[PDB]
C-alpha cells in the first residue's frame, strides 16, 4: 500500500514517489499528501510546500505554517514592527532599514484556497434476505379397501 | 468442518524524521565605526 507524506514534507515524484522529504527552509508546507512536480520551482507544487509570504517567516524545515516577525522590543516603549526584504526567508529584518520597500514588491498574491472535499457516502443497503423453506406437499391416502 | 480464523493488523507506522534545531544566533554583534 501507499502512504500519504504527511505534513511538512512532499513526495518527490509526481506519481511513484520513493521517500518523502522535509520542505526547505524558506517553504512551509501546509497540507498533508503534498507532491513535487518538476515543471517549475523545484521545491513546490500544487499542494506541496510553499514559500512563506511577504511579511511571515519560517526557519524550521518541516513545518505546517510560517510565523509573523515578531514586534522588535530595543527597550522602553520601542515596539518597531519587521518585514522580510524578498519573498521566502527564515530571518526577519527590521521593516524601516529594508532597501527594497513594500513599494516596489511587484509580485501579485496568489490566489485563495480551493474548496474541501465532500464526506464520504453512508454504508450501502444489504442485499434482501433469503425466503424460508417452501411448504411440502400432500400425502398419499392409505390404499382403498377391496 | 466451519471456516477458519482471520488476520491480526499490522502495527501503528514509523513516525516521521524529527526536525533540527534552529541557527546560531546572530553573526556580528556590532562591527567598529569609522
Ligand atoms: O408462503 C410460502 C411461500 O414459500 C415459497 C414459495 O416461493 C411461495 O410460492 C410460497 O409458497
Ligand atoms: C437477511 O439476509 C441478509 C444478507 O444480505 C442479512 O444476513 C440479514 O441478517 C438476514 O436477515
Ligand atoms: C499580494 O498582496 C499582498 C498583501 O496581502 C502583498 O502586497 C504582496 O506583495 C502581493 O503579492
Ligand atoms: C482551486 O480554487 C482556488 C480558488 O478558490 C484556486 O483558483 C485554485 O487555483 C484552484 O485549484
Ligand atoms: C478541506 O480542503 C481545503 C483545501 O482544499 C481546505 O484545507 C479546507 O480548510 C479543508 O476543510
Ligand atoms: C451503498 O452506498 C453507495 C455509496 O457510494 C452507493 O451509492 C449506494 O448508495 C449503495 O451501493
Ligand atoms: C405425505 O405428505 C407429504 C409428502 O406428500 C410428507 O412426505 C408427509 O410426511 C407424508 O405423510
Ligand atoms: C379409497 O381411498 C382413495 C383415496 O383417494 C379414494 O378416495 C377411493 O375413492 C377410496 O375408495
Ligand atoms: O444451517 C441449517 C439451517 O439453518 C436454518 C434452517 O432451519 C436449517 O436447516
Amino acid at each position: 500500500q501507499c502512504t500519504p507524506c504527511a505534513a511538512g514534507f512532499y513526495a518527490n515524484a509526481p506519481d511513484s514517489a520513493t521517500s518523502c522529504r522535509a520542505c526547505p527552509r524558506g517553504y512551509y508546507g501546509p497540507y498533508s499528501g503534498a507532491y513535487a512536480d518538476n515543471l517549475g520551482d523545484e521545491f513546490e507544487g500544487p499542494r506541496g510546500c510553499y514559500k512563506c509570504p511577504y511579511d511571515f517567516f519560517a526557519d524550521r524545515p518541516g513545518v505546517r505554517q510560517c510565523t509573523a516577525c515578531p514586534p522588535l522590543d530595543l527597550g522602553g516603549g520601542n515596539l518597531v514592527e519587521q518585514c522580510t526584504e524578498d519573498l521566502g526567508s527564515q530571518r526577519c529584518k527590521p521593516c524601516s532599514l529594508l532597501s527594497k520597500p513594500k513599494t516596489a514588491r511587484t509580485e501579485q498574491s496568489p490566489p485563495p484556497p480551493s474548496p474541501s472535499p465532500p464526506p464520504p457516502p453512508p454504508p450501502s443497503p444489504r442485499p434482501p434476505s433469503p425466503n424460508p423453506p417452501s411448504p411440502r406437499p400432500p400425502s398419499p391416502a392409505p390404499p382403498s379397501p377391496n | 468442518p466451519p471456516p477458519p480464523p482471520p488476520p491480526p493488523p499490522p502495527p501503528g507506522t514509523p513516525d516521521q524524521p524529527a526536525a533540527p534545531a534552529a541557527p546560531a544566533a546572530p553573526a556580528a554583534p556590532a562591527a567598529p565605526p569609522p
